[PDB]
């Protein structure tokens, strides 16, 4: 079971 | 009930219980949970030095007063004793280990061209 | 019979053996329920904000505004100059450095009287 | 260093007596441990208290890794009061956690007797500060005596951590 | 405040907690179990409140001074070995309307499936303020307690933060 | 004591619309969507030769893996540091000393050929 | 000597590719703990080799090979000393730091910055090497600072913990006090001894040595 | 030990001080005295290169031993022979003290009777 | 963690074990006890004693010297 | 963390069954929704007994202000369920 | 996965050391509400533990048989020379 994870913006 | 009127400087700032923000209650639903705080609560003058991570005046299980002199009682009892032993070595019943060449003189760097006070180490 | 409690600055008088606690008149129970009036009234004025969508950026509480203000613009202008700050200002403020200056000013007029007069052990000391 | 290795090998030999975490006795077991190599260098055995160093790591590391497995299958348990019948629950990790606890101990010819047992000899027969002598032989003591609490209270008994784990 | 009951209620909860770290045993711990049931349960008929809040007072200070200096913490209780462990992996949800837009481009379901929840906040907050601003005395709320959704289609006032919160393991 | 009336719909509510937004939190069998991305040949062919358990062929793998490891991350260096040393260090004075070894009675000296003098005869004793 | 002399700082320079290789050269980040795994692994073997050479005939040298600084007549040097208690030790270190990197690819599984975790690992043991190996006291202050940081950067890992964040600062203070004497020391030897390295502080063997030493004493304390 | 509280716990001039030994000339007690020899010259130490604790009467048993490993390398197990013999020759050297040390205490004991024989007729 | 051999949890009950498992762990604390026997019996000096102790108690007074108290 | 999750039926399943352990419940008039006190007749105490039993078989602390508003086991699955994200 | 919870019935206090806390709680007229609650503790693969004695003489069994055959061989390889 795979729940998505809440992170600070990796992309900048 | 302010600080007193002593001209330190406080002015009419509150005088808040001196307690750590350790002591205060943690299941309550705080507005900020690391400090333990309320928004627009009137914060302690040294809230700075109560937070978790500093000064803690939570109750402790045995007296202040007691642990003092437990702690001090112990260390000075230890130091004492250190120094009766210092002043009563243990060892064993043996004599200066003997060494060759009037005491390694050679070895140790002494000078040649000072010949040393011979020392001579007999059978036994 | 126990040892009662002893409590000192660094350790609070457990809640649990304040008296206070237990003679609890209408007075006390009506305290209690004035602070929780106030407190009620500042929580429900930081959720609506706090909750609001349309809202972005910093909710700035007063509270912390005055904390930090006493702490640093309001101290001087409260300050008068008595026996008790005159002589806490002197003990320390100009208590160490007289301190100090005859620990060093003495340590270094023996060490110099020792260099002059070749006793002291400067072999290999080419360093300074 | 002989008064002051010798007072911090009895002081947290003595406090490892009552803790219930199994990570803070092992943490005072380093203390105590360290305060027998810094009174090898003080009674002049500089390569004894080397030697002690290079298998200490052993079994000192061992029992880390052995406590956490602990640790990790009880959900994130680490007070002793929450373990017990672990001995055939955990077998290897209870073989490891017996032998670290032997070598600490300094059992004859293993990792810990070739330094701990070799040094104990050499305090005795040096000129040395007799009240810091007796505190190493009391701490040596305490070595066995906080190493059977951390095997009673978690590899034997009936199980106390909760039903499901 | 605390009613004496609860203050009551409360002691018996400690004191079993502070009983269990020295004995340690579980036939050993549940033997002292019913004893000090015993001792609560005897004086539960006393019905003067003077009489009964005294007793209160030595049953506080006794455990104070039998209480264990080391007592059993839960891991993640306050104080225990995993209190705020997790803090650090937990993330508002807002840090995600910050996400670069070939970010969200991985998760399309879920960030289409946010814009519901965001929508749907947006639609009951006027209503929310309107059911707290009615059922609030003059003087402002006296207690902290708040009220429920009283319609079909209305949320519970301030709802958005009790429903949102990080998870317990995050990551 | 227990809840009042309206405090068991309040959390019968919240916890309805929590469990609603926990739901949410989960990921579609798509999702991640990863981006195309060029995958080197070499990848291609472990993953196809090694679709068999086979164990004899699958341990080439571990000895190719340690193998690539073993040149790119001891033999290679040891190149740059031996060459750093026999031509740059060892170049300048004192820069790498030795201690002299150890010579014991009756021995062969390498670079003369000189034998050392055997010491004296002990009172030799089996004890 | 060429042997003893390359395979000695291979095994130090072999702990540092996986650091310097985290600035994006090769990208695997799943299976970046287990490199770093099998790193120690042949790091261990390496220094195997000179362990034996010392074993067998007791053969130690220095490796001075950069020059850094020349501070007039104080001249710091690179210097690796190759010596009965850094050539027994590493084994040793690099022995059981094998184990706890293995382990930890198990416990910490589940741990979303593994991978830093696995680098702050590695950092420690190049620190350590580093105070281990050192030859001139300005070169072991340097592992003698490092490891400290790392415990710091390692006893606060969850830094959302406010006793974590307490207790790493905690270690921090302690160490701070007892560096106090390690300055002591490298003052004491060069305003007396005119060195750092420790050859020349033995050569010249001081005789009233109670105040460096009392300062190493409070270092080690 | 048990002699220590001979000392302390007792008088002290009739026991050895080990920071002041020996206290009677050798050739006291001992006429025509031999004296130790070492099988091993300096030169031979020096190029053994032996710590200077280790430059005592019971060396050359010690270079014998050390020869030994660096040959038998790596059978680390073998040279157990050259081992206990430089062992048990430690062991009579350290013995030998000891009867100095033994020496010492009657000597003294000698001297606080002559003492009071001298003393007590005077 | 994740990886190894996979066993179901059971609820107030014995955990399930491995034929590997109980296998090793056994065979370690046995070669423990094989390695200190082993060693016992060559290096029995290593623990009880290397030499015998001399008694002071025994020797002579013209072994060690000491003139009669008449001179 | 290798801990299997906690599922809704898993968690009823094991509140009931530390009831049905209980000596002072009668099993059959125990069901999902029987008030600890208008049903099976407990004093305030066993109610406290019943929580601290529930948290040594879930391992986690209950505080004092939330466990004295539990009377029923339908309302302690709730407040366990949500205290841990169980959602299925 | 549904986990099949184990049957409730079967723990019983009888025969265990709870029964020793339920006979002398009965001397002063108390019973134990919890004795089958913590039951599982003491059946199964959780009875009959070994003692500390025990423990460390584990693998003593296979260890000495090891040894007496090894001590045998060093016996007679060595009488050879
Ligand atoms: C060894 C020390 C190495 C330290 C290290 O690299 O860790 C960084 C590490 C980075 O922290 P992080 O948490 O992993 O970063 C995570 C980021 O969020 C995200 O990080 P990331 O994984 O996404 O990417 C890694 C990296 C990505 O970096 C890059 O992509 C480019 C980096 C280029 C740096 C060099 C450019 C300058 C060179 C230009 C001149 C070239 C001339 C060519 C001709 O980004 C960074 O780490 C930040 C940049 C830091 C640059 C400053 C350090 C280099 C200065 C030299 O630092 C620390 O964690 C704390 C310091 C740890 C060391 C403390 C103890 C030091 C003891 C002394 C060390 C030994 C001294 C020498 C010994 C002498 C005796 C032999
Ligand atoms: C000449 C020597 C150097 C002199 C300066 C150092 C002397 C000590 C003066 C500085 C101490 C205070 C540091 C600034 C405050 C930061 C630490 C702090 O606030 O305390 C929180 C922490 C409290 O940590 P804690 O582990 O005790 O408890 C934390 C609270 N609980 C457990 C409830 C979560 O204090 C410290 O870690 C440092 C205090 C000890 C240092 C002072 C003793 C020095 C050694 C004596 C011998
Ligand atoms: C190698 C060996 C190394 C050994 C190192 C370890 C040495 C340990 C030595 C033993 C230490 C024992 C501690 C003794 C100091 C105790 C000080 C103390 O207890 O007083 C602190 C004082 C508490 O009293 P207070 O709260 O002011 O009174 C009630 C007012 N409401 O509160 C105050 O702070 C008032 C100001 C006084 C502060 C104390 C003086 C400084
Ligand atoms: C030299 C130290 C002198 C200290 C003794 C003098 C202070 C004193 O005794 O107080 C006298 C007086 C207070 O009298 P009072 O009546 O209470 O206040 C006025 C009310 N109308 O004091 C006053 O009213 C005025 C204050 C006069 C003294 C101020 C100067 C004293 C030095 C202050 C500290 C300086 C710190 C400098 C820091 C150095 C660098 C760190
Ligand atoms: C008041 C400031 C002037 C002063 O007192 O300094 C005088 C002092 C020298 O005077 P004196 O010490 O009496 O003579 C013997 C010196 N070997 O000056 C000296 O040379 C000795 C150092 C003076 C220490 C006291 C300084 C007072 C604090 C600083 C001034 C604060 C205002
Ligand atoms: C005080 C002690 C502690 C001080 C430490 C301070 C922190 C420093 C951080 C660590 C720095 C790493 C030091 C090791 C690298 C040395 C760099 C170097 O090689 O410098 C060139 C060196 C010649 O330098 P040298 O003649 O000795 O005098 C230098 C005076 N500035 O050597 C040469 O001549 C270059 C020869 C290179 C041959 C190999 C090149 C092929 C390999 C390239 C790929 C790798
Ligand atoms: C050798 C080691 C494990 C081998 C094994 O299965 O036992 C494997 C595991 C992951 C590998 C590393 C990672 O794949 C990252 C790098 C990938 C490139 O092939 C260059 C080497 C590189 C640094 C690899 C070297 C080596 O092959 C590694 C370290
Ligand atoms: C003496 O040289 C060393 C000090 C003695 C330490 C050992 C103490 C134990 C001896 C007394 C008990 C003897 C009877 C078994």
């Amino acid at each position: 079971k795979r729940l998505f994870i809440i992170k600070p913006s990796g992309f900048y | 009930e302010p600080y007193p009127d002593d001209g330190t400087g406080y002015g009419d700032y509150p005088k808040l219980p001196d307690r750590s923000q350790q002591e205060r209650d943690p299941w309550y639903d705080w507005d900020h949970p690391d400090l333990r705080l309320n928004w627009g609560e009137p914060m302690h003058w040294d809230l700075d030095m109560y937070i978790r991570n500093r000064v803690d005046t939570s109750p402790t299980p045995v007296n202040w007063n007691l642990m003092c002199k437990h702690l001090f009682g112990f260390v000075a009892f230890m130091l004492f004793m250190f120094w009766v032993g210092e002043t009563y070595p243990a060892y064993q019943p043996v004599g200066p280990k003997q060494y060759p060449y009037n005491n390694l003189y050679l070895e140790r760097g002494g000078d040649p061209n000072k010949e040393p006070e011979p020392v001579v180490h007999y059978e036994i | 019979s126990f040892p009662k409690y002893e409590a000192s600055r660094l350790s609070s008088l457990p809640t649990t053996l304040d008296p206070a606690e237990y003679d609890i008149s209408s007075e006390t129970r009506k305290a209690q329920a004035e602070r929780l009036a106030i407190r009620s009234r500042l929580k429900r004025e930081y959720q609506l904000q706090y909750y609001d969508p349309s809202r972005r950026g910093v909710i700035e509480d007063p509270a912390l505004v005055r904390w930090t203000y006493a702490r640093s613009a309001n101290i001087y202008p409260n300050f008068r100059p008595n026996t008790k700050t005159s002589l806490l200002g002197a003990l320390f403020g100009i208590g160490p450095l007289v301190f100090w200056y005859y620990v060093f000013k003495t340590d270094r007029d023996r060490k110099e009287k020792l260099i002059q007069e070749g006793k002291l052990d400067r072999t290999f000391n080419i360093s300074y | 260093t002989l008064c002051l290795g010798a007072i911090t090998t009895l002081f947290t030999a003595m406090c490892a007596l009552t803790q219930n975490d199994i990570k803070k006795i092992i943490a005072f077991s380093t203390s105590s441990q360290l305060g027998l190599m810094m009174v090898t260098i003080g009674i002049n055995q500089p390569y004894l208290a080397f030697l002690h160093i290079c298998t200490h790591a052993f079994f000192k590391a061992m029992l880390f890794m052995c406590s956490g497995s602990i640790i990790h299958s009880l959900n994130d348990e680490q007070d002793i009061r929450k373990m017990g019948g672990l001995f055939k629950a955990m077998p290897f990790t209870t073989t490891a956690l017996i032998v670290g606890s032997l070598a600490l101990t300094g059992m004859p010819f293993l990792t810990g007797f070739y330094s701990k047992d070799l040094i104990i000899e050499a305090a005795n027969t040096s000129y040395t500060n007799a009240w810091a002598l007796l505190m190493t032989l009391i701490a040596t003591s305490f070595t066995a005596i906080y190493s059977t609490r951390i095997i009673f209270f978690a590899l034997l008994g009936q199980p106390r951590f909760p039903t499901l784990v | 405040y605390l009613t004496h009951q609860q203050k009551v209620l409360r002691l018996y909860k400690r004191a079993l907690r502070h009983l269990e770290s020295w004995c340690i045993h579980r036939d050993k711990y549940r033997y002292f179990a019913c004893l000090l049931r015993a001792r609560f349960d005897e004086h539960k008929n006393e019905k003067d409140m003077v009489k009964a809040t005294q007793l209160l007072r030595e049953a506080e200070e006794e455990f104070w001074h039998g209480q264990h200096p080391q007592p059993y913490i839960f891991p993640e209780s306050p104080g225990g070995t995993s209190y705020e462990r997790y803090e650090c992996y937990k993330v508002p949800e807002w840090c995600l309307d910050d996400w670069h837009p070939s970010e969200k481009a991985m998760y399309p379901d879920y960030f289409a499936k946010r814009e519901q929840w965001k929508k749907l906040r947006r639609e009951s907050w006027e209503r929310e303020v309107k059911q707290l601003q009615e059922e609030t005395p003059v003087g402002g709320p006296r207690t902290e307690a708040l009220p429920p959704a009283r319609k079909q289609g209305d949320l519970p006032p301030l709802w958005w933060h009790i429903v949102t919160r990080p998870r317990e393991r995050p990551m | 004591s227990g809840y009042t009336p309206e405090e068991k719909l309040r959390l019968q509510q919240l916890r309805e619309l929590r469990r609603r937004w926990l739901k949410d939190q989960e990921l579609s069998p798509r999702e991640p969507v990863l981006p195309p991305q060029r995958v080197s040949p070499v990848e291609r062919f472990w993953n196809k030769f090694l679709q068999d358990g086979a164990l004899w062929k699958n341990v080439i793998y571990k000895t190719y893996r340690h193998s690539i490891f073993a040149f790119t991350h001891v033999l290679i260096p040891v190149w740059i540091i031996h060459y750093y040393l026999k031509y740059h260090v060892t170049t300048k004075p004192y820069t790498i000393v030795e201690k002299k070894p150890r010579i014991f009675p009756g021995d062969t000296i390498l670079e003369t050929g000189e034998v050392i003098p055997p010491m004296k005869e002990f009172p030799d004793q089996h004890h | 000597m060429n042997m003893f002399s390359s395979l000695s700082l291979v095994t130090l320079l072999l702990l540092t590719m996986p650091i310097m290789m985290m600035s994006f050269n090769t990208y695997k980040p799943s299976n970046y703990p287990l490199y770093v795994k099998t790193a120690i692994s042949y790091a261990f073997i390496t220094s195997m080799i000179p362990t034996m050479m010392f074993i067998h005939s007791g053969q130690e040298l220095i490796i001075s090979n950069w020059h850094w600084l020349t501070i007039q007549t104080l001249k710091l040097s690179l210097s690796f000393k190759m010596d009965y208690f850094s050539m027994m030790f590493i084994p040793v270190a690099l022995f059981v730091t094998w184990s706890i990197m293995e382990f930890s690819m198990w416990y910490m599984y589940s741990d979303p910055n593994i991978n830093k975790f696995f680098k702050y690992l590695l950092l420690f043991l190049i620190t350590m090497l580093i105070l281990v190996t050192a030859n001139n006291l300005f070169q072991l202050f340097i592992g003698w600072e490092g490891v400290g940081i790392m415990s710091f950067l390692l006893i606060g890992w969850w830094y959302g913990r406010a006793d974590a964040n307490t207790a790493a600062l905690q270690a921090i203070l302690y160490n701070r006090i007892g560096d106090i004497g390690f300055i002591l020391a490298m003052a004491w030897f060069l305003t007396n001894l005119n060195t750092w390295d420790l050859q020349q502080i033995f050569m010249l063997n001081p005789s009233d040595s109670n105040m460096p030493l009392i300062g190493l004493a409070l270092a080690a304390t | 030990g048990a002699h220590l509280a001979r000392r302390y716990l007792g008088d002290a001039s009739v026991e050895p001080d080990p920071l002041r030994m020996p206290t009677f000339p050798p050739d006291y007690g001992f006429p025509e005295r031999k004296e130790r020899e070492m099988v091993a010259t300096q030169q031979e130490m020096n190029d053994a290169q032996l710590v200077l604790q280790q430059r005592d009467y019971c060396a050359h048993y010690l270079i014998r031993f050390l020869k030994c490993k660096r040959d038998s390398f790596p059978n680390f197990l073998a040279c157990k022979h050259e081992r206990h013999d430089w062992d048990y020759c430690e062991h009579l050297d350290y013995v030998k003290r000891m009867k100095e040390f033994e020496r010492e205490r009657r000597l003294l004991q000698r001297k606080k009777r002559r003492e009071q024989r001298e003393a007590d007729m005077a | 963690a994740g990886g190894g051999a996979h066993i179901e949890p059971r609820y107030r009950q014995f955990p399930q074990l491995t034929r590997s498992q109980v296998i090793q762990a056994e065979f370690f604390s046995a070669t423990m006890w094989f390695w200190i026997l082993w060693r016992f019996w060559h290096d029995s000096d290593a623990v009880l004693g290397h030499f015998p102790y001399p008694d002071p108690s025994q020797w002579t007074d013209e072994e060690l010297g000491i003139p009669p108290d008449d001179e | 963390s290798d801990a299997p999750p906690l599922t809704l039926e898993g968690i009823k399943d094991r509140v009931l069954y530390v009831l049905k352990l209980y000596d002072k419940i009668d099993p059959e008039k125990l069901s999902v929704n029987s008030h600890f006190m208008k049903d099976l007749g407990l004093d305030s105490l066993d109610q406290v007994e019943i929580i601290m039993a529930m948290e040594d078989e879930f391992g986690f602390e209950i505080p004092d202000i939330d466990a004295e508003k539990l009377m029923c086991p339908q309302e302690i699955v709730d407040y366990i369920a949500d205290k841990k994200d169980v959602y299925e | 996965s549904k986990m099949e919870l184990p049957d409730y019935k079967q723990w019983k206090i009888e025969g265990t050391p709870l029964e020793t806390v339920q006979e002398k709680l009965a001397a002063r007229g108390l019973r134990d509400p919890w004795g089958r609650n913590e039951a599982w503790r003491y059946m199964g693969g959780f009875a009959n533990n070994v003692s500390f004695v025990g423990a460390l003489l584990k693998g003593f069994k296979w260890g000495f048989a090891a040894f007496v055959v090894a001590i045998g061989a060093e016996y007679y390889l060595e009488s050879q020379k």
